[PDB]
């Protein structure tokens, strides 16, 4: 088939589920990707469906802050969905080396995070499951790009209609709306983009406890806040942001466009 | 367990998978 004819691997970049990552050149271009095998005699009828959910939505998104899907191949035994080749390693990573960000760089970073959002969502696309894990960085240089990857639990809407699309995600990301499994829509993705940008700034996310149980309570009756010493020196306005975006309510929180006009994105 | 430190806090700071 057509993969192993056009492209060919070099070293493992990742592993996790069924999915081993490597980089990888097609021989006419001369082009670096990455490219996403997955083991496929490992995996059921609809979970070669759950998989082409997945390209489907990786092909609607052409942004500067979304990993490009460049083809995806099922060849007989793997599947080869072929991304932009993206070094940074993640930004959680680059979070524990620096400890937290300068108000400068969350700035910089949660921006591109946003407008990916704002694009994924007018495009119709909810991405559910952000995380500092599913940030890409460009390269490790202290402001370089940021993309959103793993639409791997990423859903379709029809217009800002909410509905129950099941329990799904990372546990400290989800919203309150997921855990009381009340129908939701767009602004799941604004709540997680709270923690991140929380951590982004102290190192350390706004709710966390080891009984998970303590977590998701935490989460419901939106129980954070901004210790001292370090929340002491951080602009009024950062907090204000964080406090839009982990607004309980869905409806009463602030949406993607609304974040990108907020002051501590566009100054002057 | 953390302590009342900036230091102790950011431990809290674990990768999660998903579910």
């Amino acid at each position: 088939t057509r993969f192993t004819e056009e492209y060919q691997l070099f070293e493992e970049l990742g592993k996790g589920a069924f999915s081993v990552v490597r980089r990888c050149v097609k021989v006419l271009a001369g082009q670096e990707y990455a490219a996403k095998i997955i083991n496929t005699k490992k995996l059921s009828a609809r979970d070669h469906q759950k998989l082409e959910r997945e390209a489907r939505i990786c092909r609607l998104l052409k942004h500067p802050n979304i990993v490009r899907l460049h083809d995806s191949i099922s060849e007989e035994g793997h599947h080869y969905l072929i991304f932009d080749l993206v070094t940074g390693g993640e930004l959680f990573e680059d979070i524990v080396a620096r400890e937290y960000y300068s108000e400068a760089d969350a700035s910089h970073c949660i921006q591109q995070i946003l407008e990916a959002v704002l694009h994924c969502h007018q495009m119709g696309v909810v991405h559910r499951n952000l995380k500092p894990e599913n940030l890409l960085l460009a390269s490790k240089l202290k402001g370089a790009a940021v993309k959103l990857a793993d639409f791997g639990l990423a859903i379709e809407v029809e217009g800002e209609q909410q509905a129950w699309f099941g329990f799904a995600g990372t546990p400290g990301y989800l919203s309150p709306e997921v855990l009381r499994k009340d129908p939701y829509g767009k602004p799941v993705d604004l709540w997680a983009c709270g923690v991140i940008l929380y951590i982004l700034l102290v190192g350390y996310p706004p709710f966390w406890d080891e009984d998970q149980h303590r977590l998701y309570k935490q989460i419901k009756a939106g129980a954070y806040d901004f210790p001292s010493p370090e929340w002491d020196t951080v602009t009024p306005e950062a907090k204000d942001l964080i406090n839009k975006m982990l607004t309980i309510n869905p409806s009463k929180r602030i949406t993607a466009a609304e974040a990108l006009k907020h002051p501590w994105i566009s100054h002057r | 367990r953390t302590l009342d430190s900036h230091a102790s806090r950011m431990t809290q700071l674990k990768k999660q998978a998903a579910l």
